[PDB]
């Protein structure tokens, strides 16, 4: 009893993208297979479902005349031609198999749709007016991933780098902060290197004590 | 409301004993709701024959109350030792999938 | 179709202790319901169908219950394995539905959050944005709201909260508010505020700042 997905990733709006879910260890060709999908810190949402021959379809409105489901008993593979995209459709998606409920599941695909082309991140300080708190706002880049660290490595306790926000610009954006003594503020410098590989950016951002802007 | 599957039963349910050369004769019967559709599959032993020369083609359907009834049947005309063994209904209809077994002998010997 | 939706939104409970869970229906589904469990990086695993029937391989502290419109999940022991995310289901009409979803997370005393504020860079507002970020750091429960005041004016729609997943050293989340204007808007307003309500606080607090000022 097992699924393996593939296929997914990045994808510009209208354009196409075929997941496939590969069966093993179970008849494929006796029970029904289906789609289910997951946007980030979203419930899951079902998308489509297919009998065991191919004779009866169903889609989840949302994805009505535009995703096709279809599978090859031959190949014991499950698949799902996504035409049409939008940056809603971004999300987690699952293939499973249905006996009195979804018993079994593949791994997951990512997939996610923007119309953004490769971007750096612009860093900027979060300045410190018992402990005091600072940080860099790692701003505007596309597409993820990105690395904050602080010192180099010599930083660690305390620190507290976020989760990626998808902004309405399309860009993503995150903060990484750190708590420490105010007393240390004077002497102790403190940079933090963050790193963007899609777009080969390298940058090291020092974050200096200011009383001042508040 | 209805994409729900009740069950898959089988006919004869038991005692499936064959005698080499005997017409085999199963009746998988899927219960539904009104608004559901079924996709059969059967799995048996032999390699010998196909799915479509064995297995029913008709449309053997029926209506009432708030369920239905959908029927397919696997018939091997004249059987051998090979074709013992788990033979195993499978019914489909996209949000839901029930199935049901039975296993068939034979008896190495002729027919009245 | 059918809305479902699960009680509470998330529940604490450390190990030993027997969880309950709720999911409720808009209209009647008889007995057909699924439960499934999600931990962080991984897909669902089915844990219950049937209203109490569990899956083949899941441990008999799971236990499920109810009918109609009404149903309930409960777990008789905790263990390390069950801090994850658990989702009703439905399977009577077609669309199948899913619950909100409640994460269980480890408990601990109602420890506050340390709030900070951070006005947007002079850096920053050179190219024609502003980004006022304000941290609520290391607190318990995970159920925080935070109010944004530009002189004295609610934001809302603006704003983006993003939340890093429980540490294990301490057992308390870290949020991040990131109230978003434009260098003209920023420009025109006085003060900005920061207000926010958590179980950890006798009352309401605020941690504000004026545009400028040392």
């Amino acid at each position: 009893v097992q699924l393996v997905q593939s296929g997914g990733g990045l994808v510009k709006p209208g354009g196409s993208l075929r997941l496939s879910c590969a069966a093993s260890g179970f008849t494929f060709s006796s029970y029904s297979m289906n789609w289910v999908r997951q946007a980030p810190g979203k419930g899951l949402e079902w998308v489509s479902s297919i009998s065991s021959s191919s004779s009866y379809i169903y889609y989840a409105d949302s994805v009505k005349g535009r995703f096709t489901i279809s599978r090859d008993n031959a190949k014991n593979s499950l698949y799902l031609q996504m035409n049409s995209l939008r940056a809603e459709d971004t999300a987690v998606y699952y293939c499973a198999r249905v006996t009195d409920a979804f018993d079994i599941w593949g791994q997951g695909t990512m997939v996610t749709v923007s119309s953004a082309s490769t971007k750096g991140p612009s860093v900027f300080p979060l300045a410190p007016s018992g402990t005091a708190a600072l940080g860099c706002l790692v701003k505007d880049y596309f597409p993820e991933p990105v690395t904050v660290s602080w010192n180099s490595g010599a930083l660690t306790s305390g620190v507290h780098t976020f989760p990626a926000v998808l902004q309405s610009s399309g860009l993503y954006s995150l903060s990484s902060v750190v708590t420490v003594p105010s007393s240390s503020l004077g002497t102790q410098t403190y940079i933090c290197n963050v790193n963007h590989k899609p777009s080969n950016t390298k940058v090291d951002k020092r974050v200096e004590p200011k009383s001042c802007a508040a | 409301p209805g994409y729900r599957i009740y069950d898959v039963v089988l006919s004869p349910s038991h005692g499936i004993e064959l005698s080499v050369g005997e017409k085999l004769v199963l009746n998988c019967t899927a219960r539904t709701e009104l608004n559901v559709g079924i996709d059969f599959n059967w799995e048996y032993p032999s390699s010998k024959h196909q799915h479509k020369k064995l297995v029913n083609r008709d449309l053997k359907t029926q209506s009432g109350s708030e369920m239905k009834k959908f029927l397919s049947t696997l018939t091997i005309d004249g059987v051998t030792r090979s074709d013992q063994g788990l033979y195993t209904c499978a019914a489909s209809s996209g949000l839901m999938t029930k199935k049901n077994s039975t296993f068939v002998r034979v008896h190495e010997k002729p027919f009245v | 179709d059918i809305q479902m939706t699960q009680s509470p939104s998330s529940v604490s409970a450390s190990i030993g202790d027997r969880v309950t869970i709720t999911c409720r229906a808009s209209q009647g589904i008889d007995n057909w319901l699924g439960w499934y469990q999600q931990k962080p990086g991984k897909a669902p695993k089915l844990l219950i169908y049937d209203a109490s029937n569990l899956d083949t391989g899941v441990p008999s502290r799971f236990s499920g219950s109810g009918s109609g419109t009404y149903f309930t999940l409960t777990i008789s022991s905790l263990q390390a394995e069950d801090f994850a995310v658990y989702f009703c289901q439905q399977a009577k009409a077609f669309p199948p539905t899913f619950g909100g979803g409640t994460k269980v997370d480890i408990k601990r005393t109602v420890a506050a959050p340390s709030v900070f504020i951070f006005p947007p860079s002079d850096e920053q507002l050179k190219s024609g944005t502003a980004s006022v970020v304000c941290l609520l750091n290391n607190f318990y429960p995970r159920e925080a709201k935070v109010q944004w005041k530009v002189d004295n004016a609610l934001q809302s729609g603006n704003s983006q909260e993003s939340v890093t997943e429980q540490d294990s050293k301490d057992s308390t989340y870290s949020l991040s508010s990131t109230l978003t204007l434009s260098k003209a808007d920023y420009e025109k307003h006085k003060v900005y505020a920061c207000e926010v309500t958590h179980q950890g606080l006798s009352s309401p607090v605020t941690k504000s700042f004026n545009r400028g000022e040392c």
